[PDB]
RNA sequence: GGUCAUAACCAUGUCUGGACGUGGCAAGGGUGGUAA
């Protein structure tokens, strides 16, 4: 958030998952960060650069995540004909 | 000297990133939104401006066939004045030891606050960023944005939290039963919180995402350390 | 019209007894103002201030 | 997936889900449990799809592999056919195994002498490890298991469906799981056959 | 696939009883004496 001054106010921006569009917490203890690895394509052997993703609590609570974390993957690698 | 000082060996891996000193604010830490166990973490980057006001002391007692049992509940406060604040309860037998508990229950339980303004800028946030609620067993908090200079218009129970948190000017509107003040200020917590949690149009722009501190430096966490 | 005729006139006066700097002069800069900048204009405060006394007490009489 | 073939279906793995009766599933589903099943059989078993087992065994494994130190992805078994298969496992792939009942409070605790505090959890069906599962919610941990065709869907990021009710079914699975982590982490990659043999992954079974 | 029975009567209470209030951690010292 941005005043007329330019200052650049508020203690920290807050991550916004990609699994419903919308922002956890900061106590929210079933929001995980997940990092899947990728890999050349060519072999199979890693290389460096993951892909990253976050998934919100609520979302993952009452069991709406096993879509999400595929739909998010379906359009990338390492699934992309299911 | 004759005597020296060992405060503190973390036995938890968030712990040790904090003693070994690679993290180094507390907003690394709620971005990921760790849990905290250890109650020394928020006391080493703060504990320069914590202070502690003691609400009540209230008695509570059981039944028992040689009659009472009577065992003391006090609720304590805590907050820097520069937007942490935080809450707890605790009971024990005795009175000292059950303040001395609520401080340390208090103290894990600490979170942010974000400021806003009323409705045009001059920098330095004063109120609340959006009317917001919280409730807690009928008992709810408006907090109803306010142009500067109006102070804190409440109750003196949230009048405490609101000063702690920093917020300088708000207005209030409760509902329901507001006597049994555990409730009361629990409710006023819980509307406090909320306001990291509301989405605004301001940050509809997309967040980078980084890896955690975790595993950044994870090769200081394997050498022999927790 | 309502707006400007009023503030003008009103940020004049304010500016006038010098509770506030014609470096500010915007509505906002109002509700800056505060209870002790009124109290150093009155009288007693300013024969301390800037005259002779001995203490607050004694300009007063 | 996108790579030539060495990232996609091989003849010779097909002969082992089919010889391992993984295709085969239980007689119920859910609303969750429906995206990998194509359609039924004359007979109550409803039939798992093995392309859709295969992508899913990918990155779910490529995830197990992006942690820096492998020695603490917990891996977490309860039911006797999955014992001796994590065993190995975590022989096999730096991992911390736990075997048997599992004693809750493990993570949550600060004070416990059997303390924990992994990244990533590998469960083995969720109705019968329920305890860990729940307690994952509370330490911020990413999950994967193995889910049957009705298991409950609930705390489980990724899922990779399997047979799962005993037989070879159990073992077979886990076997090929930590065939993949290897070609992709370590150097065992030669794409061209792993001298292990998924027979010592099964359930060890009363004997002779 | 599994086996087992008979309930009467029974009301009332002289009574002037209960220790709970604020987080202090915190003595801090050695002339005599084998030698001297």
């Amino acid at each position: 958030m941005q005043s007329n001054a330019g200052e650049f106010v508020d203690l920290y921006v807050p991550r916004k998952c990609s699994a419903s569009n919308r922002i956890i917490g900061a106590k929210d203890h079933a929001s995980i960060p997940m990092n899947v690895a990728e890999v050349d394509k060519v072999t199979g052997r890693f290389n460096g650069q993951s892909k990253t993703y976050a998934i919100c609590g609520a979302i993952r609570r009452m069991g709406e995540s096993d879509d999400s974390i595929l739909r998010l993957a379906k359009s990338h690698g390492i699934v992309s004909q299911n | 000297g004759k005597a020296g000082d060992k405060e503190w060996l973390p036995v938890t891996k968030l712990g040790r990133l904090v003693k070994d000193m690679k993290i180094k604010s507390l907003e690394e830490i709620y971005l990921f939104s760790l849990p905290i166990k250890e109650s020394e973490i928020i006391d080493f980057f703060l504990g320069a401006a914590l202070k502690d006001k003691v609400l009540k002391i209230m008695p509570v007692q059981k039944q028992t066939q040689a009659g009472q049992r009577t065992r003391f509940k006090a609720f304590v406060a805590i907050g820097d004045y520069n937007g942490h604040v935080g809450l707890g309860m605790k009971c024990s037998k005795e009175v000292a030891t059950a303040i001395r508990g609520a401080i340390i229950l208090a103290k894990l339980s600490i979170v942010p606050v974000r400021r806003g303004y009323w409705g045009n800028k001059i920098g330095k946030p004063h109120t609340v960023r959006c009317k917001v609620t919280g409730r807690c067993g009928s008992v709810l908090v408006r907090l109803i944005p306010a142009p500067r200079g109006t102070g804190i218009i409440s109750a003196p129970v949230p009048k405490k939290l609101l000063l702690m948190a920093g917020i300088d000017d708000c207005y209030t509107s409760a509902g329901g039963c507001t006597a049994t003040l555990g409730n009361f200020a629990k409710a006023t917590f819980d509307a406090i919180s909320k306001t990291y949690s509301y989405l605004t149009p301001d940050l509809w722009k997309e967040t980078v995402f980084t890896k955690s501190p975790y595993q950044e430096f994870t090769d200081h966490l394997v050498k022999t350390h927790t | 019209p309502r707006r400007l005729f009023e503030g003008n006139a009103l940020l004049r006066r304010l500016v006038r007894i010098g509770v506030l700097d014609e470096g500010k002069m915007k509505l906002d800069y109002i509700l800056g103002l505060k209870i002790e900048d009124f109290l150093e204009r009155r009288l007693q405060t300013q024969v301390f201030k800037l005259g002779l006394a001995k203490s607050i007490h004694h300009a007063r009489v | 997936s996108g790579a030539l073939d060495v990232l996609q279906m091989k003849e010779e793995d097909v002969l082992k889900f089919l010889a391992a009766g993984t295709h085969l599933g239980g007689t119920n589903l859910d609303f969750q449990m429906e995206q990998y099943i194509y359609k039924r059989k004359s007979d109550g078993i409803y039939i798992i799809n093995l392309k859709r087992t295969w992508e899913k065994l990918l990155l779910a494994a490529r995830a197990i592999v992006a942690i820096e130190n492998p020695a603490d992805v917990s891996v977490i078994s309860s039911r006797n056919t999955g014992q001796r298969a994590v065993l190995k496992f975590a022989a096999a792939t730096g991992a911390t195994p736990i075997a048997g009942r599992f004693t809750p409070g493990t993570f949550t605790n600060q004070i416990q002498a059997a303390f924990r505090e992994p990244r990533l959890l590998v469960v083995t069906d969720p109705r019968a490890d329920h305890q860990p599962l729940t307690e994952a919610s509370y330490v911020n941990l990413p999950t994967i298991a193995l889910c049957n065709t009705d298991s409950p869907l609930r705390y489980v990021d990724i899922a990779i469906p399997c047979n799962n009710k005993g037989a070879h079914s159990v073992g077979l699975m886990w076997w090929m799981l930590a065939r993949e982590v290897l070609r992709m982490r370590g150097t065992i990659s030669r794409e061209h056959p792993w001298e292990v043999m998924p027979d010592l992954y099964f359930y060890r079974d009363p004997e002779e």
